[PDB]
């Protein structure tokens, strides 16, 4: 009859955070220490947060001290596990749980749980661009006009940096903001026109930079 | 159920101008209206609150008037730091409603975008994916439509737009819109078109190319 129920999960990148939510069905959380345990990979069961009624006590495990905060709505009955600088061994089922019992005491078991949310934490925290060429071609002329670029495709977190031939190249270039992509990387385009007479007479160098996984690329555009 | 209209949405005109921006509510509301500020990925910052009293540490060149059913911001005399989006909001106890945001711009002459289009690299296509990248560039207003059809089909849920802010030097927009596709599907289609609907252009301009020709 009891129910509990989480909601958020997910993937989540090294370093980043999260926040999930406990709701219940059938009794109200105000009497209850409301608590959050993790099931790891190897099957073994880690407390992870525990509330007291009122929030007079939040408590926490070691490994997620600083890091994790637990809080209540006891109106609306809820809990709530904000979850920073996640770590790839924070990836794990999370379940609110219920301290309770038929009869309520000074120290209970655990009554009741919620069926679980999956918390993936990937290990890379960054993740370097590919690099492609936009080539200038007669489909990328208009009038006396040529267009190239380089496409900066899936990485992560933001920013990337473009230049062209190393800053001597400044001149109707265009460096677009990102988009976030399905899944879950950026990407953009670096765009210069030139007179199609130039095609040829020069080369044309984009130089990525993305500091956050520090990698650069240079990549050649022709012809 | 207070609606607030802002007029106009877009707003164009010159460093030096004295420019208004109108918002009307639906019903009286007093003088409960804030104007804010807001530049591209910052938050929105109060200038004027009770629709006249300008926020400490605001410039004079700023005023909010009006009351009941219709307010005005005035900024006499544009300068570049004013070129941003106002906003503005009807505020009470336990509840808010903002009009639609006026975005102000540098005005300058219609001027119709310059179209190129790029198939994938082949070092792309080997590892799997094609992006097809369709550049709108140097163009004027920033309203315009991109259509990406393959072999005459019109394509729908898999192309991403990307704009930039208004350009210092000629006051225009580019745009680009990228067509991602698995390299499987790539294949199966010979002719891939970018066609570009704007004010400068007559009838759509259209740049296309034939898969590995
Ligand atoms: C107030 O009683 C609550 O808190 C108790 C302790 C203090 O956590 C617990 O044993 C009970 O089951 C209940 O959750
Ligand atoms: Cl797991
Ligand atoms: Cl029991
Ligand atoms: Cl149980
Ligand atoms: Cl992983
Ligand atoms: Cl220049
Ligand atoms: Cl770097
Ligand atoms: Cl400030
Ligand atoms: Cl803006
Ligand atoms: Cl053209
Ligand atoms: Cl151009
Ligand atoms: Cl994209």
């Amino acid at each position: 009859e009891v129910q509990l129920v989480e909601s958020g999960g997910g993937l989540v990148k090294a370093g980043g955070s999260l926040i999930l939510s406990c709701g219940v069905s059938n009794f109200r959380i105000s009497a209850h220490t409301m608590n959050w345990v993790r099931r790891v990979p190897g099957g073994g069961l880690e407390w992870v947060a525990s509330i007291s009624t009122s929030s007079t006590y939040r408590d926490y495990a070691d490994a997620v001290k600083g890091r994790f905060t637990v809080s209540r709505d006891d109106l609306e009955d809820f809990v709530y596990l904000q979850m920073h600088k996640m770590r790839v061994e924070d990836t794990a089922i999370y379940y609110c749980a219920r301290k309770g019992s038929d009869r309520l005491s000074d120290n209970d078991p655990f009554d009741a749980w919620g069926p679980g949310t999956v918390v993936t934490v990937s290990p890379a925290s960054t993740k370097g661009p590919s690099v492609f060429p936009l080539a200038p071609s007669s489909k990328s002329t208009s009038g006396g006009t040529a267009a190239l670029g380089c496409l900066v495709k899936d990485y992560f977190p933001e920013p990337v940096t473009v230049s062209w031939n190393s800053g001597a190249l400044t001149s109707g270039v265009h460096t677009f903001p990102a988009v976030l992509q399905s899944s879950g990387l950026y990407s953009l385009s670096s765009v210069v026109t030139v007179p199609s007479s130039s095609l040829g007479t020069q080369t044309y160098i984009c130089n990525v930079n993305h500091k956050p996984s520090n990698t650069k690329v240079d990549k050649k555009v022709e012809p | 159920a207070v609606v607030m209209t802002q007029s106009p949405s877009t707003l164009s005109a010159s460093v030096g101008d004295t420019i208004t921006i109108t918002c009307r509510a639906s019903q009286s509301i007093e003088t409960w209206l804030a104007w804010y500020q807001q530049k591209p990925g910052k938050a929105p910052k109060l200038l004027i609150y009770k629709a006249s009293t300008l926020k400490t540490g605001v410039p004079s060149r700023f005023s909010g008037s009006g009351s009941g059913t219709e307010f005005t911001l005035t900024i006499s005399g544009l300068q570049f730091d004013d070129f941003a989006t106002y906003h503005c909001q009807h505020y009470a106890g336990y509840s808010a409603t903002f009009g639609q945001g006026t975005r102000v711009e540098i005005k300058r002459t219609v001027a119709a975008p310059s179209v190129f289009i790029f198939p994938p690299s082949d070092e792309q296509l080997k590892s799997g994916t094609a992006s097809v990248v369709c550049l709108l560039n140097n163009f004027y207003p920033r309203e315009a439509k991109v259509q990406w059809k393959v072999d005459n089909a019109l394509q729908s849920g898999n192309s991403q737009e990307s704009v930039t802010e208004q350009d210092s030097k000629d006051s225009t927009y580019s745009l680009s819109s990228t067509l991602t596709l698995s390299k499987a599907d790539y294949e199966k289609h010979k002719v891939y078109a970018c066609e570009v609907t704007h004010q400068g252009l007559s009838s759509p301009v259209t740049k296309s190319f034939n898969r590995g020709e």
